[PDB]
């Protein structure tokens, strides 16, 4: 069985593979990520992510919870910087029950004053939890450092706005962003014709700047014995061919582990850093890629005293790749990793749904896995060296968290 | 339906790292993703 | 319609208007009413608070307002209805679901 | 009556004017400001400032409070980035009682574990209060942006360190910084010979890097309808002749108000900004000057939407002063302000003590007011234009707090 | 001995500014100073 695809005259995408599995995943993907906040409504999308299961027009707050739980189902809301994704799972017989709830949640939420206000403390709980990961500190700062406006926005609501996201703001955000022109309705274990008909009858809702890279640095001084740090330069927009080159460069340098408790013998960065410094550490290439822009670099985790040595060692490794020290066996291995990584990411029906929806928003239609692998192979050794060269000469953005006494500045590097 | 890989508490001291072998995997390689749910515990991604 | 004559009579006989109260101030606070009150916007709540304060103070003195100051039958807005109706409508849904 | 002066072989300065007033102020000035913290003991000097009146060797915590209050006295501790100043006031007959307490507080504090720990929450109270002033946010950020290390330190303890400043750290800070070579003992209404003898017998205590300017920017997004903002470049070290030029330039541009509810007709900046934008605002030249370095620029307070216009207007005004648009009547008026400002600052016996002690640390000895005025006059029109030129072409540091949607970046200016 | 120009509370909403005439004086012109005492309320300076 293979995927079906429709783009309606109103802009909306329907894509669905009927695979006759017992479970059915449906996802409504919306261009409504953190990037579409401005300085007046910061953290609105964060509250909105928490806010499904508040009362809707066709269903109460109570009914959304009880009705979904009744059939053993799940309703999740997932945000990137660029998209929001509302996902429902269940046993196939109850899809149109979950669908009714999903439509209510996305197309007619009431955002009642007392309910919206009751939800305010949840912003602090959710944020507090997320910011237990030091990766969350650094990546959120990194973007804030790297951009002037859209992508600079954090996924988590700024402290000052907690308790202050209004019902109006939630209504405005939905009314302005949750529209046919910005929506893709994706599904598994459900027929395409019935999805199309739902999208025509219940998801026909009428419509409602570019990310400026800056280059800055943000430094969280906090006295941990470990220093998390990330250094990136402007990369390439997703959809462009150059982006593929960065993805290969990421895997040349080393993009996370393959063996449990392993020493990463093929990772160019890990070995470059491990040559100089033997104490506990981790280093990885970082590659974000967006509609407008992208960030490529590396992330270090090092001892406080060794942060200087680790970052410089990692940066030096990219410089020699940019200078031209790069053989086919490396670029072949890197491709094999990325090729395997992609097919493995669409291996689960969860990740597959995410890629179908993800593509449908950022691009016109579905690119099959076989065509993607061919496009990875299309990256020549020269393209990888150019990506590295771009990084070396590019205006830098940096972020760190830890005891930064020996963490250098951008202009110290 | 299924509970997450990790149960989340606020105000709870965090788990330590003392070696290379436990610290690898942690260096972020792709941008953040954030999920909240009805059934599954909230968690952020690289 | 035809009993509107008696409704208007009863209103003045009852006489909460003489303390500058509206009908919904006189509602006995059960669990639903508590929730309805809790859901009122700042303006409607603070009015309620004052109207009662005023009535209680008058009751304390065993006096009434001037007749000009009495709540007119026609001007008695049913301010608590939309909140209370929904509070009740909600609970009946939970009570249904529980069976 | 005129001032007396002594510098002992051990480095320590004694200066005292016996003026036979009924009140007597004594100040022990120590090179122990926030700058002498490193990344390991941040906020130690903040706790140390809170920590006088904790138990000493010769006097209990109780006795310091009761004994000083008994004679109607005062004990204050004042910190800049470079110095700490321990000051006692009383009626003349009780000077040697207050002196005994002052010596105990500074030369032998016990910093008992239970007392030091009990004091920890006071860091949050004191900080919280101070950070009610939005000037405190911006100036503390400005320095953190402008410097790599010493002067970058905030006077207020960073959140992460509150509850974590140890007794050891307090002992270390005192032992390493509270020394004869770093101390000046200043006084009024007390004889010089008896001060000298106290300093020889009780203040003979044996001894125990340079500020790197960086140029950065820090942006507090907080949704106020007003935006506080400061933009500075590296100035000149206090003690150097160039510093005097900046001080004159500050008063040419406009350094705060002279008339109550006045429109500041002689302030070059205020009029430059008021030409373009008429809504509520304030603008002033900012001039800090330190042993190693200095910051010169301006501070704006503007409506959120008008922040761009106000900052650019203010910056433009300095550019025309740098280009050469500056007459004698302006430079004369500016000198008259600064000359008057200085003599007025030493008008009170509080401010006089502060200048005597302040000079004694940053320089060798006391410069009389008449010599200072002559040095202001020594600034030529050309020196003012050079200071302005230095600011325009200098690497910039910026800080802001507010709804920064229309606040530009450094590289937008 | 003498009480300060301003009594300081924590958790207390701050005083508003609505005009030019009350807002002038506020733009910082010199570096911060911090005093704490026994008798006088803590206050920071430009």
């Amino acid at each position: 069985q293979d995927l079906e695809f429709t783009r309606l005259p109103n802009g909306l995408v329907i894509a669905s593979l009927e695979n006759y599995a017992p479970a059915s995943r449906i996802g409504l993907f919306i261009k409504a990520g953190s990037r579409y906040e401005n300085s007046n409504n910061l953290g609105t999308s964060h509250l909105l992510r928490l806010a499904s299961s508040l009362t809707t027009k066709g269903a109460s707050s109570f009914k959304i919870t009880r009705g979904i739980e009744a059939v053993g189902g799940k309703l999740s809301v997932t945000s990137t910087r660029e998209n929001m994704a509302y996902t429902v799972e269940c046993l196939r017989d109850d899809v149109d029950i979950l669908m009714e709830f999903l439509l209510n949640v996305t197309t007619a939420p009431e955002f009642r004053r007392w309910e919206v206000a009751a939800l305010q403390p949840q912003l602090r709980i959710d944020k507090a939890v997320a910011l237990q990961n030091p990766q969350a500190h650094v990546i959120e700062n990194l973007h804030a450092a790297a951009y002037r406006n859209a992508l600079a926005n954090s996924l988590y609501c700024p402290d000052y706005r907690i308790g202050k996201v209004t019902p109006v703001e939630l209504h405005d955000y939905v009314q302005n962003h949750f529209t046919s022109a910005r929506m893709a309705l994706i599904g598994l274990g459900v027929s395409h014709p019935v999805l199309k008909q739902v999208a025509e009858q219940f998801l026909n809702i009428r419509g409602g700047a570019k990310a400026k890279y800056h280059g800055g640095e943000i430094r969280e001084q906090n006295g941990d014995s470990l220093v998390h740090a990330a250094l990136v330069a402007e990369s390439a927009a997703i959809g462009s061919a150059e982006a593929n080159a960065f993805s290969v460069l990421q895997h040349v340098l080393g993009a996370g582990p393959h063996v449990k408790r392993g020493s990463n013998a093929t990772s160019s960065l890990y070995q470059a850093v491990a040559k100089g410094v033997h104490q506990p550490f981790d280093v990885s290439a970082f590659n974000a890629s967006y509609s407008d822009s992208g960030l490529f670099g590396f992330y270090t985790i090092s001892q406080a005293a060794s942060a200087g040595d680790v970052i410089k060692a990692a940066y030096n490794q990219v410089k020699t790749i940019a200078q031209g020290n790069l053989s086919n066996p490396d670029v072949q291995a890197a491709k094999n990793k990325l090729k395997a990584g992609y097919l493995m990411s669409v291996e689960s029906s969860e990740g597959f749904l995410d890629e179908v929806g993800s593509q449908a928003l950022a691009a016109g239609s579905y690119t099959p896995p076989s065509t993607v692998l061919q496009q990875i192979d299309a990256v020549a050794d020269a393209d990888v060296i150019n990506a590295a060269k771009k990084f070396v000469s590019g205006r830098k953005s940096m972020a760190a968290s830890g005891n930064l006494g020996h963490t250098p500045f951008i202009d110290e590097l | 339906a299924v509970p997450a890989t990790s149960e989340s508490p606020v105000l709870d001291l965090k788990r330590s790292v003392l070696c290379r072998e436990s610290l690898r995997g942690q260096a972020a390689g792709r941008p953040l993703v954030a999920s909240v749910s009805l059934n599954v515990p909230a968690s952020v991604r690289y | 319609r035809w009993l509107e004559g008696i409704r208007k009579w009863y209103y003045n006989a009852a006489g909460f208007n003489k303390l500058g109260l509206m009908r919904d101030d006189t509602i006995h606070e059960n669990d639903d009413v508590k929730e309805a009150i809790r859901r009122l916007p700042e303006n409607l709540y603070n009015d309620r608070v004052f109207r009662i304060k005023r009535a209680l103070d008058l009751s304390m003195r065993q006096q009434i307002l001037p007749k000009e100051q009495w709540t007119k039958y026609e001007e008695d807005k049913s301010y608590l209805e939309p909140y209370l109706k929904e509070v009740i409508r909600e609970r009946k849904e939970r009570e249904e679901w529980a069976k």
